[PDB]
């Protein structure tokens, strides 16, 4: 991610931060916060007046989830007077599995094979029905032949 | 081209295996475990104020300094152990590598401390992440397919079934795919029956060879009009099933197959007589064994219940041979079970042929469903209790009495509350929660459906379909917080579900996280995203918040999914706002032209005027 | 000369002749493995190439040929490790990577298909590699973000047949 933050106010402050997890429902049976998805090395830095600091955030994923881990807690010993003592920062990390369905097609043409087999079964019906044809024709003949 | 005087195996056999060195990681884990136990002791000694006090006291006492020294030595060893690739060594990559080693350190610490974390009295929530190449996802794939079927996500369920089929191609997975194909519909039953055939050919499974017989019995009665020859092989197939167990209840089950077979009443009667003899022998043996230390109707009940588990509604044949058990047996609760079976058959018939619920409701108006086993336990067996439970569920399902969604809510609430009081919440099918939520959504209230989905999730935390439905209902009720919240929980619980990603993208758009919405939409687009309504709402939110290229992409996906739904008008409006796509403007004027509605053609004329302007 | 001739097995023969004469020379073993791959003698190819990179590491050609043998054997994990080691090395041969990407196309594991394909694109941009890149992206998923860039590359490539393919790919991207 590499989020950048800029100071102003002619005051130097110690940039520390805390990680508050997403507040999952009472019934949620997931622990997606104890192993930190997002990690940074510039933690607990120092910010001088009129300076910009860039912090590189690396997102580690163990499954294909949104992994909402709202850092949202930057503390500074002279607590900020800019709309709340602690600033907010919303972190979202999305992973994907890249499902492989190339062979999924392979199962399909079976169903065509059974379409063929269904045709065979229906042809059996034609066999049975045409069985009725053969006895019908000869009956009148012998009478007029005699 | 002269050949070798020697062979090809002449190169020396060095035979050098490749072992991975990982000792430093284990040393770090052990040292961290010891340090963490000491830290826990200090934590017990002396809330967030407690944590601040503990860090301050550690700094003051200097135990933190010894921590730093020992951990510094350990981390130096770890870095030398793992990170020694080196290379170009640019500063941005250096920051990235520092982040990598820091994340590895925290991962190692968490892995080491997971023992104590689990041992803690707090409820152990296992992390959902199970990244697996289908080596173990089997079984869980069946569960996901079951949830998809419960919600009606047919294509996703079929894809999961085909995935497990490719993974294992075993008899039982073939059987599961065939059963799901049965549940899909009457047309799919041919595929279902031959998947049964594939499983049978692979293995003559005991549970197998009965489903194929059921499909054969379904033939010659199906709406697709199969002939008698299709059901002809059923007798032989179920005779082989009987040979699977020659002197068991499966034989009485196959007696139903003879009964279905025409002009075989003599063989059916002989089979019934010998089945009665075998049942009497078994009962006498049981009585003698108990002393030293009916059944036919129950068998017909179970052999009716299995096709009730299947999608077939033709176990009415099993019912028809049920009660004709010569002489009315002791009614007990078997009669009530038979009445439950015939009610289930009636509801299945109504499902098979639409508009049948109007006459279905005629019987439960009076003297049907045991009045829910006299509406009380009183002096009755647990069979009667579960019969009353199921009767309540069926009555509530019987919407079409007069459409009284209110009494539908009342009886769904009664059913789920009885389940909760008995403690068997998980036993409630997901179809019940889906029906209750749909009934609430039918009325003006959506938050009620949201909370009933939440109740379902509480009952079944493992399932993610309930959470995703909760997210849908929260979106409908416009509670963005809980919407994104439960949708994220559902997505993490079950990935590979495009609906969850699409809903997440919608909520992100509404909250204003444009980049999050783009990512979620892209992931869902890589996945299925069959539902057109989600994409249409995404396009509407985009119309509200710019991003005309995203508008165009989403609406093009809508157009590809569905030809004539006048989404071409939105296509044309978006590319007129873009104002460079006159060719597609004319194309979509033609799209409306063969869409052919009066209002659609008036809008087409307006769009044509706009295109002429552009 | 024998590779120009039909039976590249003869070129494999003289390559092991150089190898038998001087076991130390890894180049002879590497070429012999190349010719077994050409002749589809996968077993001897694997053995010769394994002995070659044992004799001499830091040979990205040998690593890539090993990866090709692994892919045609179906040991995808071993192929992935081989490509990782080759990328630690140079891997300057474009044809080997193209064949690797083809074997991925035939075997699945599409993410590796792109890894190899952007590797090829970096190695040689004007070789119509972006056409195959767009094909891979489209078949994997709806990734119009990269599909547009691939279509632009195909358009700027400016060959007649490549432009027909580019038009087809652009129609797919619109889909």
């Amino acid at each position: 991610g590499s989020v950048t933050l800029v100071s102003r106010g002619t005051a130097a402050v110690n940039w520390s931060w805390r990680r508050v997890p997403a507040p999952q429902h009472a019934h949620a049976a997931t622990e997606l916060s104890q192993p930190p998805c997002f990690a940074a090395s510039l933690q607990s830095g120092v910010l001088l007046p009129g300076q910009s600091l860039t912090v590189a955030v690396t997102f580690e994923a163990a499954a294909a989830g949104t992994y909402r881990e709202a850092w949202e807690l930057v503390t500074r010993p002279p607590l900020q007077g800019s709309e709340g003592p602690c600033l907010t920062l919303r972190l979202r990390g999305a992973a994907e599995v890249r499902d492989e369905s190339g062979t999924g097609r392979g199962a399909l043409e079976e169903a065509l094979a059974e379409k063929e087999k269904r045709a065979k079964v229906a042809a059996a019906l034609e066999r049975v029905l045409r069985d009725v044809r053969m006895p019908r024709r000869p009956q009148p003949h012998e009478s007029v032949e005699e | 081209p002269p050949p070798r005087p020697l062979l090809e195996l002449i190169p020396p056999r060095d035979l050098t295996p490749k072992p991975p060195p990982t000792t430093a990681v284990d040393e770090f884990k052990a040292k961290v475990r010891v340090i963490a136990r000491a830290l826990a002791e200090e934590y017990k000694a002396v809330a967030e104020g407690r944590h601040k006090a503990l860090i301050f006291e550690l700094n003051r006492s200097g135990k933190y300094a010894q921590m730093r020294d020992s951990l510094k030595t350990a981390v130096v060893s770890l870095v030398r152990e793992k990170y020694r690739k080196s290379g170009s060594m640019s500063p941005n990559e250096m920051a990235l590598l520092y982040n990598d080693l820091y994340g590895s350190l925290l991962a190692a610490v968490h892995s080491s401390l997971n023992d104590l974390v689990d041992a803690a009295a707090a409820r152990p929530r296992a992390p959902p992440p199970a990244p697996v190449p289908d080596k173990q996802r089997l079984g869980e794939l069946l569960e996901l397919a079951a949830q998809a079927e419960a919600m009606g996500d047919t294509d996703r369920a079929e894809l999961l079934h085909q995935r497990r089929l490719l993974a294992k191609n075993d008899a039982q997975v073939w059987y599961e795919y065939g059963t799901y194909c049965l549940r899909r519909g009457g047309a799919k039953r041919g595929r279902a029956e031959e998947c049964f055939r594939e499983a049978l050919a692979l293995e003559p499974a005991h549970r197998g060879a009965l489903l194929a017989l059921l499909g054969c019995s379904v033939a010659a009665g199906r709406n697709t009009d199969p002939a008698y020859l299709e059901s002809a092989e059923a007798a032989a197939h179920r005779l082989l099933d009987v040979a699977g167990r020659s002197s068991l209840d499966a034989w009485a089950a196959l007696a139903v197959v003879y009964r279905a077979y025409g002009e075989a009443k003599r063989a059916e009667l002989a089979s019934c007589e010998q089945e009665m003899a075998r049942l009497e022998k078994q009962q006498l043996a049981a009585a003698a064994a108990a002393a030293s230390a009916i059944s036919l109707a129950n068998t017909l009940l179970e052999s009716l219940a299995l096709p009730a588990e299947a999608a077939l509604a033709l176990e009415l044949a099993a019912g028809l041979r049920h009660w004709p058990s010569v002489g009315p047996d002791t009614r007990t609760l078997h009669a009530l079970a038979g009445a439950l079976a015939e009610q289930a058959l009636a509801r299945a018939a109504g499902g098979g042929a639409a508009s049948a619920a109007a006459e279905a409701m005629l019987t439960p108006g009076s003297s049907v469903l045991s009045m829910m086993r006299a509406d009380a336990g009183e002096a009755v067996s647990s069979v009667a209790a579960e019969a009353a439970w199921r009767c309540r569920l069926l009555v509530a399902q019987l919407h079409k009495a007069r459409g009284a969604t209110d009494e539908a809510i009342r009886f769904y609430q009664e059913y789920i509350e009885a389940a909760r009081s008995s403690g068997r919440l998980a036993e409630v099918p997901l179809s019940a929660w889906l029906e209750l939520a749909e009934a609430y959504a039918a009325r003006g209230q959506a938050r009620f459906a949201a909370d009933v989905f939440l109740l379902g999730a509480s009952a079944r935390p493992g399932c993610a379909v309930l959470w995703r439905g909760a997210g849908r209902c929260f979106v409908g009720a416009e509670e963005l917080g809980p919407a994104d919240m439960a949708l994220s929980e559902a997505n993490v619980l079950d990935p590979e579900d495009p609906e969850a990603w699409g809903w997440l993208a919608l909520v992100a758009l509404r909250e204003g996280r444009a980049e999050d919405a783009e990512k979620a939409l892209a992931f869902g687009l890589r996945c299925g995203l069959g539902d057109p309504g989600l994409l249409l709402d995404i396009a509407a939110e985009y119309r509200a918040a710019g991003q005309r290229r995203a508008e165009q992409r989403v609406l093009q996906e809508v157009a590809v999914k569905l030809m004539p739904e006048s989404c071409s008008a939105r296509l044309l409006l978006a590319r007129c706002l873009v104002a460079q796509r006159c060719g597609a403007e004319a194309a979509e004027a033609v799209a409306a032209a063969r869409q052919l509605a009066a209002h659609e053609d008036d809008e087409a004329a307006v769009a044509e005027l706009e295109a002429e302007l552009r």
